[PDB]
């Protein structure tokens, strides 16, 4: 059948979906839609326009000359709406709010689940992905995800910072992690400045695979982390181990070069495929006021930079310091330290004070002295400083909803007797040294394009302080990765394109599917996250727990010291604080349809606002969970437990927009009886049903899925584990199995997991010392169980071959005749199994006839001869029929037995037992041969610390 | 000599009194030892003038209106013993010439009234198949037996008969689709799922006439080859449900239903399936699915009813109406239905005249009618002599028609073109009092009452735009609120899956088309209806006010000379129980 | 027994809401044995009974109190005063629709129609219909039902 699709010409097949063919060729969204069924009308999202009007593609037959057009304004705009009123119903987090509150949006959730399984180092990879110095960040970030912590609503926010902090240290401390570097893309890039924001621009870049060369003025690398913040909050050991991470990716560095007098920004261009400028704001700011030549007026930034370089600083007595920024803490702080009786002035409140409020809490009790709402007017002295005259402020008029500003209460002018007074009122670029490279900036902050962080200049992207002026180091890691990401997308021409799908998505869809790119930064940068707006009455259930408190060292002893202040948290207290997280990201996000189809359409979650289906979570269900507050109500769950699996766990429940999805009325899902509970999780799109996780902390984890066998049964059906750097999460369903579906045997009970450790003899475990003994010393009959891949069949018996040793299996009998094809054509079948002990034949034998006359095919259980008609010999073994097949049935007659796996019906065999292990399933590689005769492939999730093989020698 | 009394005896006769003054008639007749045949007869259409009690002489029928029970010896005294017709009380007469019935009506009623369905009803005994025969029916059940099940079908197909129940598909096409299909074993269904709240013609078809539907039935059964066929009638129909029964009972046993009929060799059998209530049920897909045993669901249409409906075996589904009019059609001929109605929507249709007109029942119009004179001259305009505002044709699912185009006729294309449907067959008249926007949430409510919920279009969708009405009534409302709703209802109605959502906004988008000036108002927080009870302020007028104090005693909440702001209850009863000029319902601006 | 009924009719799926419509008839509501025992005897999912059974309005899983007062809704009703009605039932009898007092004599439903649109404003009080209401008239006739009058 001819079809034309938004103009080209296409062949389709005529009885199959038109969704399917447009969802091969194009994107096409929509939830309800499953082969397996008929044609779903619930979603109403795989809209196509044709000549008789806009009408869904599931339901369509391919036609000769019809012409569908897939993306056109009208269907973008009720694809749109249909979204937009699924969001209004839609109950639920995406993320958490500590990502949200990230700068960075670093996966906190993920990594704090990965640090209470005590997976430090894999939980400092995924802090990686967002950030690049995790210890740097423990110790001086001000915790905006602390801020926005759910919870602040029931008792404390978790310690995100101290655990980071914790989790980092170890890493740095038990071996670092370093990335995989793709291969070269040929592709220079030229980054000036060796703080975070330069770091971050390089790694992001490095990790890309362009060659990085940093450009750094000062003699080390590290900005005002080493140069600005003080050691007793960032001992430089440990900035010098996380730069080390950083700098040994395989960046080229260059200190002691400087932009504007080594080389300019001209040559830089011409030698380099792309330019960062982040430089910093390295001038402090002037008051202004008269007298400020006066000798002892120093500036902040100065003051710390000579003493964390170690040269001489004179300071006097007595020291005013103007300014309320984390300059003006660390210098308080700092002349503290050297001696001084230091006051801070700040022209507003304490509550607006941008300084990290810890920080401000621990200058109060080390003796610091603040004056809060005063603004220094005048300095008065022959030629050093002898006294300052200060006016105190009040807040002004709201104006256009500024937060006021400070003005000056005339008759209130005060003068302090002083010796010193830094200044500490904000920082900037040199505008003369911008002039000079020719760079926009206005107030010496550099103007960029604010979402590709680019300058008036091709090739040239700018961040850091240079574009955010006095900001926070996450800040500017936030700002250099997404000028790594801008920098890769300019440097293969689709920045502009990029930018246009940045602004709005809904208009440049066909590029964003067809883009790998595109796709990739437009759900890294704009991705639809999903809130609830909660009160502290929706956590009133939770328990409460006390957050972790840290000495600090003590104040007095701290005055006079430069020892750090704040320790590293205890490994016993670490479980116990990352254990308080309430996990309240969804555990769908990184595979709901909606979040996707939301990201992609520009959906609000605002669009309509009105009265949403509250629910209540059924979670009593050892394994599932059923949230009726992200039900889109597509019906493939009732669909599968009706028609497919027969069960009838869950059906349609009331009328219009009270339906929901649910078990008979007075029953949770603990009470429903079924095999096949558990593919509703993966039925589900969106994640209104989900699987309850054997971990601590079941954080959302981006799992990548490998494909292998089970082995519970005969069957041996097809699946996919989910895999998250060696941690088996889950056991999914994969589409192109000959089966489709998993039990809740395979799913919950994890026979692929399983494994005896050591060799047991006479029903206590040995080490392998004695099983060596009994191997050399008895004569060791080999028996194999159906637990073994082919491959290892064939070594095992070649084994014996080659030594003669006497070699059966626990299985006997025959292999099946029957293929899937018999099974699935014949009417009338012969059952001589329980239904309940192989599961897939519930789903494989549905509405067929089962007789004990007349019959078509035979369906028994071994040990058994094939039937006259075709048979269906069911083991439990997995690789029965492959052990079955290479001929090596039957219990050989010996005086003590060696046996290859722990299997049952053991016991019956006479004399002493010796039970090796056969190791665990998921970490095997090969493949079998289940029940039909197909020759299936296993694979493995993670390294395998034992085998067979080797162990026999 | 007086041969016959009748009382009419349908659901509406029953509501009004007519079992009282069915009984006072026969003590009467008991009481004066009086041999007159009493017999229960259904709705003529005169569902103002009710209770109808007529007396049948040989060759003329005199019909009283509003015979209470104290009515019943003054007439029975005067009529059937002196012979002298009351003519304050004669609200009908009827005489035969040349064998047609002709009528006389008080309030020329009837004048502009074809009646192809409800020709029997008001005269014959529902219940007993005798009458029924005795008036010329089951006669055409004979002339079908004697022509060809294709013939049958060409004979439908070239009448113009369309679908009385929806969109009007023809109804021999449909026939032949169901013939057309691969299959041994095929059904029929009699829709009677009439879900339509101002709706009850399905009904009155049923209770005054259930052996035309029944004979319409085996004709279509016989033109098509089906051996089953099913009336879906809702359980909240008891006296429909009764009068089936009866009447198949009745057919059976006359050899109209059964094994081998009238020696056709065709064996075909009704049975009466009970539908629980649902307005999305009348969907054929939905009905289906409720017939087989499961929730009211509708499926996508590429698969059709005519080819795999119920228990996968062809279905056809027509209305009670269209049943009703195959018949006349093979007693009369396919050119005499041709001779009715435009070109392209042929016969007659009924019409349930309801809301705010004076002459409300049920109506049998030829198409081609204008709607003037429907609203005029057979409804006599508003009961209170205002003017007609507009008139909602079609439902829940239809819109709301205003009186500039009150000239378009009523066929098919005219209507659809309008953006309303004729629907079921609803004709409420909305008058000067009532306020659109609360026609359009009302309607709305029902939609999301009704929704099966399955499609995301319907199921949010329609609870978003009754929200926003919601939200506009209350005067909480703006222009985004109004923005919002000419946005979403083509969506709703272009996206929904089923009929109820593809309908679904045509009352907000008619109502926005012709009556935007009412949005308008409402948002600057004002009633041009006075109907919103938040948007009112009921204020007395001290000027005008009296001591009697007549609307004190009435007011449960004690918010009355002076009136209680906040503690008024805005029930409005004081507007009608002070029987003078002083309450005045005004604006709270 | 009481649950009898149940194999008098066919054991196909197609007999349950035939079966859901005859226990409302022999109990006045749905009890939970009656539909396990349907279940058991079609062999349909107990779920699948449950699902059907919360589709339709009629049936309700609650016994029904004595007085049942049907309000109707209809485009007729509502045009002539339904909502006034309908206020004046409920501030009357207490509760709102689709609720049974406490005590179990007025269970308060709203119908779609009752084919008596020529008595516009219309209730119906265990199959006897009262029409032309005003509110005034209404309330009386709630009273006036009260203390076991009509
Ligand atoms: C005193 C002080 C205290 C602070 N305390 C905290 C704190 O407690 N917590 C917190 O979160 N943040 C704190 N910050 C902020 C912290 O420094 C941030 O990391 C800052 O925003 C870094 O910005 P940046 O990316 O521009 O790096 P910068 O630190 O500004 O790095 C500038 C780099 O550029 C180089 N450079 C400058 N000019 C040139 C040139 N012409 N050519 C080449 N290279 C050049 C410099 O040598 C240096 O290596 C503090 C900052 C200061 C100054
Ligand atoms: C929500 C909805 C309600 C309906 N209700 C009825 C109804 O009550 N009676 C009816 O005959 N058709 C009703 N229909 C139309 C039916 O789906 C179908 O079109 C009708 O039975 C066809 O009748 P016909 O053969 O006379 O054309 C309804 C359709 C929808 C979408
Ligand atoms: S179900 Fe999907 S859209 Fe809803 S909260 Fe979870 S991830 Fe977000
Ligand atoms: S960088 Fe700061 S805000 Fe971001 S997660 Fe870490 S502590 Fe929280
Ligand atoms: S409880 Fe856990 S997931 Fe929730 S905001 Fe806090 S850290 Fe994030
Ligand atoms: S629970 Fe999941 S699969 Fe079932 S209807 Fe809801 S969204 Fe669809
Ligand atoms: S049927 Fe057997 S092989 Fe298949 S998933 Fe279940 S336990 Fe595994
Ligand atoms: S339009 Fe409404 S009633 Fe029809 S299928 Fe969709 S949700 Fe159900
Ligand atoms: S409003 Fe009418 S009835 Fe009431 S006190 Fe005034 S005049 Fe009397
Ligand atoms: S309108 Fe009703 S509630 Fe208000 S004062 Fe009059 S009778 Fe009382
Ligand atoms: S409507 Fe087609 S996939 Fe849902
Ligand atoms: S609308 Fe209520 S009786 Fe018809
Ligand atoms: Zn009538
Ligand atoms: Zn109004």
């Amino acid at each position: 059948v001819k079809i034309t699709v938004n103009g080209k010409e296409f062949e389709a097949p005529k009885d199959k979906s038109l969704i399917e063919f447009l969802r091969e060729i194009t994107h096409v969204p929509g939830f309800c839609y499953t082969e397996a069924f008929d044609p779903y009308g619930s979603c109403r999202l795989c809209l196509v326009q044709t000549p008789r009007g806009i009408t869904t593609s599931c339901t369509l037959k391919p036609m000769e000359g019809l012409s569908i057009e897939t993306l056109s304004d009208e269907i973008i705009e009720m694809r749109k709406t249909a979204l937009e009123l699924i969001l209004s119903d839609h109950y639920g987090d995406c993320i958490g709010p500590c990502q949200n509150g990230c700068p960075a949006h670093s996966d906190v959730q993920g990594y704090l689940a990965l640090i209470a399984m005590g997976r430090y180092h894999e939980a400092v990879k995924l802090m990686k992905e967002k950030y690049i110095l995790p210890a740097v960040l423990g110790r001086v970030c001000p915790a905006f995800c602390e801020e926005e912590c759910r919870r602040n609503l029931v008792e404390e926010p978790l310690a995100i910072r101290q655990l980071k902090r914790f989790a980092a240290d170890y890493d740095l401390e038990n071996g670092p992690w370093m990335p995989e570097i793709p291969p070269s893309t040929g592709k220079r890039i030229a980054v000036v400045g060796g703080g975070p924001a330069g770091l971050a621009c390089a790694y992001y870049l490095r990790t890309m695979g362009h060659d990085v060369t940093i450009f750094d003025a000062m003699p080390h690398l590290g900005g005002m982390m080493r140069y600005g913040i003080p050691p007793y909050r960032l001992p430089k050991d440990v900035l010098d181990k996380d730069i080390a991470t950083v700098i040994n990716t395989g960046i080229e560095v260059k200190t002691n070069t400087a932009l504007g007098k080594d080389i300019a920004l001209e040559e830089l261009r011409e030698q380099y495929d792309a330019v960062f400028l982040g430089v910093g704001a390295w001038k402090s700011r002037k008051m202004g006021i008269e007298g400020e030549d006066l000798d002892g007026v120093i500036h902040g930034t100065e003051f710390l930079r000579k003493v964390n370089m170690g040269e001489k600083v004179e300071l006097g007595k007595r020291v005013i310091v103007v300014g309320g920024g984390n300059t003006a803490m660390d210098v308080a702080r700092t002349a503290l330290r050297l001696g001084a009786d230091v006051t801070v002035v700040y022209r507003r409140s304490k509550s607006e004070m941008p300084a990290n409020s810890r920080e401000v809490e621990e200058a109060e009790e080390e003796g610091v002295k603040f004056m809060f709402l005063t603004n220094p007017v005048k300095i008065i002295g022959k030629e050093k400083v002898e006294e300052v005259e200060l006016i105190k402020m009040k807040l002004g008029e709201p104006d256009a909803s500024g937060r006021r500003r400070p003005m000056p209460i005339e008759g209130s002018e005060f003068r302090v007797k002083v010796d010193n007074v830094i200044l500490a009122i904000g920082q900037y670029c040199d505008e003369e040294f911008l002039r000079t490279i020719g760079i926009e900036a206005k107030r010496g902050r550099v103007l960029v394009d604010e979402v590709t962080l680019q300058t008036n200049k091709e090739g040239v992207f700018a961040g850091g302080d240079l574009v955010l002026g006095p900001s926070t180091v996450i800040e500017s890691i936030a700002t250099g990765r997404r000028a790594a990401i801008m920098i890769d997308l300019y440097l293969k021409g689709k920045l502009e394109k990029a930018r246009e799908v940045l602004l709005d998505p809904s208009k440049h869809i066909e590029e964003v599917i067809y883009d790998e790119d595109l796709y990739r930064v437009l759900f890294d940068l704009r991705p639809y996250n999903h809130w609830k707006k909660v009160t502290e009455k929706d956590y009133e259930h939770v328990e409460r727990k006390p957050r972790v408190k840290v000495k600090l060292l003590d104040p007095e002893i701290r005055k006079s010291n430069f020892k750090e202040v704040e320790p590293t948290m205890d490994e016993e207290t670490v479980l116990t604080e990352a254990q308080r997280c309430m996990s309240c990201g969804c555990m769908e996000v990184f595979r709901c349809k909606l979040r996707e189809y939301a990201t992609l359409y520009d959906a609000k979650q605002d669009a309509f606002v009105g009265e949403q289906n509250k629910f209540e979570i059924d979670e009593t269900h050892p394994n599932v969970v059923l949230d009726n507050n992200k039900c889109v109500l597509c019906g493939q769950c009732v669909n599968f437990t009706h028609e497919i699996a027969r069960e009838g766990i869950v059906d349609y429940l009331f009328r219009g927009f009270k339906t929901y999805i649910g078990p008979q009325l007075g029953e949770r899902l603990e009470d429903q009886k079924g095999v096949f509970i558990g593919e509703l999780t993966d039925i589900c799109p969106v994640g209104a049903i989900t699987e309850k996780l054997p971990f601590v902390k079941p954080g959302p984890w981006k799992t990548q899925p490998v494909k292998t066998v089970c082995n519970g049964c005969s069957f041996a059906c097809e699946m996919n584990i989910e895999v998250y750097n060696d941690i088996l999460v889950r056991a999914s369903s994969r589409k192109d199995s000959w089966n489709g579906y998993i039990c809740d045997y395979c799913r919950f009970e994890r026979p692929w997991a399983q494994d005896i450790a050591q060799p047991i003899l006479k029903g206590n475990a040995v080490s392998w010392e004695d099983a060596e003994k009994f191997l050399e010393e008895k004569e060791c009959a080999l028996i194999l169980t159906p637990s073994l891949t082919n491959e290892e069949i064939m070594f095992l018996k070649e084994l014996a071959e080659r030594k003669g040793i006497p070699i059966g299996s626990t299985i006997d009998g025959e292999g099946s005749t029957a293929t899937l094809e018999d099974i699935r054509n014949a009417k009338r079948v012969l059952l001589k199994v329980n239904i309940e002990k192989y599961p897939l034949l519930k789903l494989l034998l549905k509405g067929k006839e089962i007789v004990e006359e007349g019959y078509e095919v035979a369906i028994i259980e071994g040990p058994a001869e094939p039937m006259d008609v075709p048979t269906l010999i069911l083991h439990d073994g997995v690789n029965a029929t492959g052990l079955i097949k290479a001929g090596v049935t039957g219990i050989p007659e010996a005086k003590a037995y060696v046996v290859i796996g722990n299997s049952p019906a053991i016991s019956k065999l006479k004399g002493e037992y010796l039970i090796l292990p056969s190791g665990l399933w998921a970490e095997k590689e090969g493949t079998v041969t289940n029940a039909f005769g197909m020759d299936l492939k296993v694979k493995k999730a993670r390294k395998a610390h034992y085998d067979v093989k080797s162990l026999f020698n | 000599e007086i041969k016959a009394i009748a009382v009419g005896m349908n659901s509406c006769g029953i509501a009004a009194g007519a079992r009282e003054t069915y009984e006072a008639v026969k003590e009467e007749l008991e009481k004066r030892n009086l041999d007159i045949k009493l017999k229960i007869v259904g709705c003529v259409g005169m569902c103002y003038r009710e209770p109808l009690l007529d007396i049948i002489t040989d060759n003329e029928i005199i019909t009283y209106g509003h015979v209470t029970p104290d009515r019943v010896p003054r007439i029975i005294e005067e009529h059937v013993i002196n012979g002298k017709p009351i003519e304050d009380w004669v609200v009908k007469k009827d005489w035969w010439e040349n064998g047609q019935r002709k009528t006389w009506d008080f309030d020329g009623y009837f004048v502009k009234q074809k009646k192809i369905v409800l020709e029997n009803s008001g005269y014959i005994d529902p219940e007993n198949i005798e009458e029924y025969i005795a008036a010329g029916g089951y006669e055409a059940l004979k002339k079908a037996f004697k022509m060809k099940p294709e013939e049958i079908i060409d004979f439908i197909t070239k009448s113009g008969l369309r679908g009385r129940g929806g969109a009007g598909f023809p109804t021999g096409l449909k026939w032949k689709f169901t013939r057309d299909a691969p299959g041994d074993e095929k059904y029929i269904v009699c829709n009677a799922d009439e879900g339509d709240p101002g709706a009850f013609m399905d009904r009155n078809v049923l209770e005054g006439d259930p052996h035309r539907v029944i004979e319409g039935m085996i004709i279509g059964a016989y033109a098509i080859g089906a051996t089953k066929g099913f009336i879906y009638v809702r359980a909240e129909y008891p006296l429909a449900i009764k009068r089936l029964r009866i009447a198949l009972k009745q057919a059976r046993e006359k050899g109209f239903l059964g094994e081998n009929i009238l020696g056709s060799g065709f064996s075909f059998e009704i049975v009466i399936k009970e539908g629980a209530g649902a307005f999305v049920c009348g969907e054929e897909t939905a009905l289906i699915a409720s017939i087989e045993g499961k929730r009211g669901m509708p499926r996508p249409r590429p698969p059709y009813p005519a080819q795999k409906g119920l228990w996968g075996r062809p279905t056809n589904i027509n209305n009670v109406e269209t049943w009703a009019n195959v018949p006349w059609i093979i007693k009369h001929g396919w050119e005499a239905y041709a001779a009715l109605g435009t070109e392209k929507s042929k016969g007659t249709k009924v019409f349930a005249l309801s809301g705010k007109i004076k002459h409300g029942g049920n109506v049998e119009v030829p198409m081609g009618i204008t709607l003037r004179e429907i609203l005029y001259e057979i409804g006599g305009g508003t009961k209170t002599g205002k003017k007609i505002k507009a008139v909602q044709l079609g439902g829940p699912s239809g819109g709301c028609i205003p009186d500039y185009l009150f000239n378009t006729p009523v066929d098919y294309e005219s209507v659809t073109a309008t953006g309303a449907i004729m629907g079921s067959g609803g004709m409420v008249v909305m008058d000067e009092d009532t306020c659109m926007v609360d026609v359009a949430k009302f309607f709305l409510d029902f939609t999301v009452k009704e929704s099966c919920g399955k499609c995301t279009f319907c199921r949010l969708g329609t609870k978003r735009m009754w929200e926003l009405l919601d939200k506009i009534t209350k005067g909480e409302g703006a222009l985004e609120d109004i923005e919002k709703l000419e946005k979403l209802a083509p969506l709703v109605k272009t996206g929904s899956l089923c009929g109820l959502g593809q309908t679904a906004p045509n009352p907000v988008l008619t109502t926005l088309k012709y009556f935007k000036d009412e949005y308008l108002a409402h948002i600057e927080g004002r009633c041009p209806a006075k109907v919103c009870k938040p948007l009112i302020k009921y204020v007395i007028i001290t000027e005008k006010c009296t001591g009697c104090t007549a609307c004190a005693i009435m007011c449960p909440v004690k918010a009355i000379h002076l009136i209680n702001q906040e503690a008024c209850i805005k029930c409005g009863t004081c507007y009608e129980v002070c029987r003078f000029n002083a309450i005045e319902i005004t604006d709270a601006k | 027994i009481q649950l009898e009924y149940i194999y008098h009719y066919e054991p196909n799926p197609s007999s349950l809401i035939p079966l859901l419509q005859k226990t409302q008839e022999t109990f006045g509501y749905l009890p939970k044995e009656a539909l396990e025992e349907i279940s058991r005897y079609l062999k349909v999912p107990l779920s699948r009974v449950y699902g059907v059974a919360t589709f339709y309005a009629q049936f309700r899983f609650e016994p029904l109190g004595k007085y049942v007062i049907k309000i109707c809704h209809g485009t007729a009703c509502h045009v002539n005063g339904a909502v006034n009605i309908s206020q004046a039932i409920r501030e009357e009898v207490g509760i709102e629709e689709g609720q049974t007092t406490v005590d179990g004599l007025i269970t308060l439903e709203r119908v779609a129609c009752l084919g008596c649109c020529s008595l516009a404003p219309v209730i119906m009080i265990n199959e006897k219909v009262y029409g032309k209401l005003t509110p005034d008239k209404v309330r009386k006739i709630i009273r006036n039902l009260k203390e076991g009058k009509l």
